[PDB]
RNA sequence: GCCGGCAGUCGGCAGAGCGAGAAAGAGAGUGGCGCGGACGCUACGCCGCGACGAGUAGGAGGGCCGCUGCGGUGAGCCUUG
RNA sequence: CGUCGGGCCCGGGGGGCCACGCGUCCCCCGCGAGCGCACGGGGUCGGCGGCGAUGUCGGCUACCCACCCGACCCGUCUUGA
């Protein structure tokens, strides 16, 4: 009775083991070719700059489509028009960061609440010092860390999404299965900024760190973190 | 039965002593003296005891008869145990498993065993 | 047969203007008075030498009226030699502007 | 039956081999390397023959029991951790002993022991300083060495030759080994100037001597 | 908008592709090459203060 | 050397002073037991900073380390010979200990009967 | 769980992406390739300023 | 707060699991020597994660906080106090 | 004409690859096992040194004193003590 009971046992262990390992390969298989994908957008944006400058011509390159938020000034005293966004954008403590993609409904949600927020484009690394050190996901609405793949595979993998590379990916070049990742996530609870803000009240053009910091936003991300 | 006469026997009982953030419970036939419900020497239908020889020396194991209740005075069987401290512990180990006889108070069982015995010897140099 | 630790002050405590934290030691070693060159002091153990009247034993001697508090240099403070310390026990806030001694026994260099 | 090779990839960084799991299969050559598929013990007493056990079940048990704690995985023990050295610490170096009874000497650096303890002994006829244990962090590595190159410390003494035992007399073979280490050490240093001196004087700070300011 | 997109959902259904029926908002404005003939960008200049008052 | 508990473990008290009741220092019929105060202009109430400090729910003990003695054993206050034996099984972790209405005759009895038992007594020596 | 740091751990980096294996294998090989290359090219100024 | 978990301590009447990316079974059949296994579960109990913790008037809940007397209960204590 | 372009860098005549088996048809050009090291599901040492029966060890609280910082007297009326 027990002798090919024991098999049963043993062969279904071997079944998970291969099966584990089909995956492990698909795992470093596609982020071998996101990192080609990586350097397929960051050379490809150079090769349009230089042909441009060939001739007597400019590229105008695109906005990019995605934004980091991160709320700089305390809930106390705020208006109720600002502190709906700020709720509607999991931006409830100081520091908080996540992520926005960008449409004419996201910028007139930034344009009232500048004063409140420091935003601007991250680069590439700057997703990867977010995603591993502060990642967090909601799963069963609970703050649970990303300490495994399986993690996102069972809230996202049904779309595509069952690693860090492929929830990098989804994320750095905001595809169209963007929304859920961005709810899969907990909002960031980034560290205060080592250094010190220049100022907090004002606005980035004039001194300040409040607004738009279209660029200079990946030097401040690594105060954060 | 057993479920049913737990819940009333649970707070109010003459056995029940709560004394500053304990709980226990002095009844006869309750190895541990927890007021549990496993640990519960009235009632189960099968109940084990360990307490010690009415001469000092030894163990009377008590064991319930489960063929008629509601008979206190043949209810409940004694035999004696006094072996070399090692077939002592042996003895009350096989009363409970070979026997099939409410196996979760085994080792406890043995657990109260080993106790009496230093019990029943010189203590201090 | 000379001296094998640096003369060092107890300036104060760990503190703002009108909050104290008694758990950390600001010093002052003689001799340094920049930044960059406070890296040599870090980590070091630092001692508070006092007295009381009562005797105390003393290991390898016999038991004498001094005792100690031990500590360690835990990282620079404000760039003019000022340097933080953390001992086993809190200062007795009547050691300020008295001299104690770091040691240079816990080295690296 | 087989010899056991070592590691074919070099250590590149520290958990990182410098050939691929791909390139390492062709070294490996798995390739054409690829395959398929006590307690009881008799006795005789003179009755017949009793059948006596090992590891017999105990006579006494406790109250209660503490549970098993988990696995840690990287918490090695003491003497099969790994034991580094300062780069200004080399065999022939000049140490300054502070923690120690011998109080700022100038003591002289032979090698380092398995337990990560220095072998170190300043001569005792400068210095008063026997064949001495110390450890690394208490001393101040000064900037003097000698061509200790050449010498043959003796193999027998180790950490258990150092250990304390339980008044304390010095044995003979400690005499012996002093006396083997000064033949081999002490004309070295008479080679060079004034440093037989050096060792007899001992360090101390005074008035106007920052540690962080001078160098050694 | 229903009416359109119900032609739209008619359509295409034996074709099986997925058009975008959903409307979205305004997108990134979609990288483009932009050309000057030739001249250069004429510079332009702050007008220096007079009193119009 | 005594009964040593099972586990030792390091025992810690977020505080360990007194919790004092406002201006008790002042007055004489105003005791050291804590009275929570409920004024309208208090110092103590609001939390003002350099005063008094209100028993909170933070200055709780840990699970783990709550009801022991420096020792390490739990108390249990026992009566006679025969709330002793209920201890049999916790001895390791629980220690008895004589009530103040015990009279000498018989608090010998269950001192003898508890080292019998290996059940630690806090106070085995009281009225001799 | 405790949450280690995958950019500071190199194997609870190894658990989420096997890739980064090569990834640190390789600007590894590259780095040290492009410092051989770099000596010796100043080695080439050096027997320029010889000669 | 978790559609939280724990009746599975199912032991020579036994086979000790259901943290595991994917809607469902470590399911029954029929032709070609050595007696052994730590804790537990006052299920008004035990254990595991996540988030949060200010507060007047005011409201609710828990008191193994306290006083007095009564019905039971501790083969309770007490002139050796 | 240009691109260390894109198509597993279309296809033909010195360095890195989580690519390794045998047989048949068509199109295109599910159990192999054995040990060890460890950036791996939260600390261990399979490391030690001293001072102690007539003056010493520990006592966070608890009695007093000394120092630094903070600190206006409680209840109530009140927008405001």
């Amino acid at each position: 009775n027990f002798a090919e009971l024991k098999i049963k046992r043993l062969r279904k262990k071997f079944a998970q083991k291969m099966l584990r390992k089909a995956r492990r390969k698909l795992i470093y298989e596609k982020a071998k070719h996101y990192h080609k994908e990586y350097r397929q957008m960051y050379r490809t944006e150079i090769r349009m700059a230089r042909m441009a400058r060939k001739a007597g011509n400019f590229y105008v390159p695109a906005e990019p489509k995605l934004a980091f938020v991160i709320r700089i000034r305390g809930i106390n005293g705020v208006s109720p028009k600002v502190r709906k966004v700020l709720q509607l954008l999991r931006l409830r403590q100081i520091f908080n960061g996540t992520f926005v993609k960008l449409n004419k409904a996201s910028i007139n949600m930034l344009r009232i609440v500048e004063p409140y927020i420091a935003w601007g484009y991250p680069n590439l690394k700057s997703v990867n010092e977010l995603i591993y050190k502060r990642g967090y996901g909601k799963i069963n609405k609970k703050r649970i860390a990303l300490t495994d793949n399986a993690l996102i595979a069972r809230s996202l993998g049904k779309y595509g999404i069952i690693c860090m590379e492929d929830l990098i990916h989804e994320i750095y070049t905001v595809g169209k299965r963007f929304k859920e990742a961005n709810n899969f996530l907990w909002p960031f609870k980034l560290s205060s900024p080592r250094g010190g803000m220049k100022k907090k009240t004002t606005h980035f053009v004039e001194g300040e760190d409040a607004g738009n910091r279209e660029d200079q936003i990946n030097r401040l991300i690594r105060r954060m973190n | 039965s057993a479920h049913l006469q737990w819940m009333v026997v649970r707070n109010c009982s003459s056995f029940l002593i709560k004394r500053n953030k304990q709980t226990y419970s002095t009844e006869p036939n309750n190895l541990k003296a927890r007021n549990s419900f496993r640990y519960n020497g009235l009632i189960h239908r099968k109940t084990v005891g360990v307490e010690p020889a009415a001469d000092g020396k030894g163990v009377v194991v008590v064991m319930k008869r489960r063929s008629g209740q509601r008979k206190p005075a043949t209810s409940y069987v004694r035999t004696t145990i006094n072996k070399n401290a090692r077939a002592t512990l042996s003895s009350i180990r096989h009363m409970i498993r070979k026997n099939k006889y409410h196996p979760d108070l085994r080792m406890a069982a043995i657990r109260r065993a080993s106790a009496i015995l230093r019990s029943q010897k010189p203590v201090m140099v | 047969s000379g001296r094998l630790w640096c003369k060092a002050i107890f300036a104060g405590y760990k503190r703002g203007l009108r909050n104290q934290r008694e758990h950390t030691a600001l010093l002052k070693i003689e001799g340094v008075y920049a930044r960059d060159e406070t890296e040599f002091y870090l980590g070091k153990r630092c001692a508070y030498v006092y007295k009381a009247k009562n005797n105390t034993v003393t290991p390898g001697g016999k038991p004498n009226k001094t005792r100690v508090i031990w500590g360690k240099v835990t990282r620079a403070h404000g760039n003019s030699g000022m340097v933080r310390a953390k001992f086993r026990s809190n200062l007795p806030a009547k050691a300020i502007g008295h001299r104690i001694r770091v040691m240079l026994y816990p080295s690296r260099i | 039956k087989g010899k056991p090779h070592c590691s074919r990839n070099p250590v590149l960084v520290r958990g990182i081999g410098r050939y691929s799991r791909s390139a390492m299969y062709s070294r490996k050559a798995l390739y054409k390397r690829k395959y398929a598929a006590l307690a009881t013990v008799t006795k005789p007493v003179g009755g017949g023959t009793r059948v006596v056990k090992l590891r017999k079940m105990p006579r006494y048990y406790p109250t209660e029991d503490v549970p098993r704690k988990l696995l840690s995985h990287g918490k090695k023990p003491f003497s099969q951790h790994v034991r580094k050295l300062r780069a200004s610490i080399t065999p022939g170096t000049i140490l300054i002993i502070l923690t120690g009874r011998h109080r700022g000497k100038r003591v002289v650096f032979l090698k380092q022991l398995s337990s990560g303890l220095l072998l170190v002994t300043g001569p005792l006829s400068l210095n008063r300083v026997p064949l001495r244990r110390t450890h690394q962090k208490f001393v101040i590595a000064t900037s003097t060495k000698i061509d200790i190159s050449g010498v043959k410390i003796p193999k027998h003494l180790t950490d258990a030759y150092f250990k304390k035992k339980k008044k304390y007399e010095i044995t003979e073979q400690r005499k012996v080994d002093q006396k083997a280490v000064d033949s081999q050490i002490l004309p070295k240093i008479k080679a060079v100037p004034q440093l037989q001196g050096y060792l007899r004087s001992v360090f101390a700070l005074t008035n106007g001597v920052y540690p962080h300011k001078l160098v050694f | 908008r229903v009416k359109e997109n119900d032609q739209k959902k008619k359509e295409a259904k034996e074709k099986g592709t997925w058009v975008q029926l959903k409307r979205q908002p305004a997108p990134p404005r979609e990288a483009h090459f932009v050309r000057t003939n030739g001249k250069e960008p004429e510079l332009l200049e702050p007008i220096p203060y007079e009193f119009m008052a | 050397a005594a009964l040593r508990p099972l586990v030792k473990p390091k025992i810690v008290k977020k505080r360990t002073k007194k919790f004092i009741r406002h201006q008790s220092d002042r007055y004489v019929k105003i005791k050291r037991n804590w009275r929570k105060p409920r004024g309208i202009d208090n110092r103590v109430r609001r939390r003002f900073k350099g005063q008094i400090l209100m028993p909170n729910i933070g200055y709780g003990s840990n699970k783990k380390t709550k009801h022991m003695l420096p020792s390490g054993f739990r108390k249990f206050l026992v009566h006679n010979v025969k709330e002793l034996e209920v201890l049999l099984m916790c001895n390791k972790s629980y220690c008895a200990e004589i009530a103040h209405n015990v009279s000498s005759k018989n608090r010998k009895a269950i001192v003898e009967r508890a080292a019998q038992l290996a059940i630690r007594v806090t106070n085995p020596n009281a009225r001799l | 769980v405790l949450k280690k740091n995958p950019l500071k751990n190199l194997r609870i980096m190894l658990k989420l992406n096997p890739y980064a294996k090569t990834m640190r294998r390789n600007t590894i090989l590259r780095q040290a390739r492009n410092h051989k290359l770099r000596v010796e090219r100043a080695a080439a100024a050096l027997a320029a300023k010889s000669d």
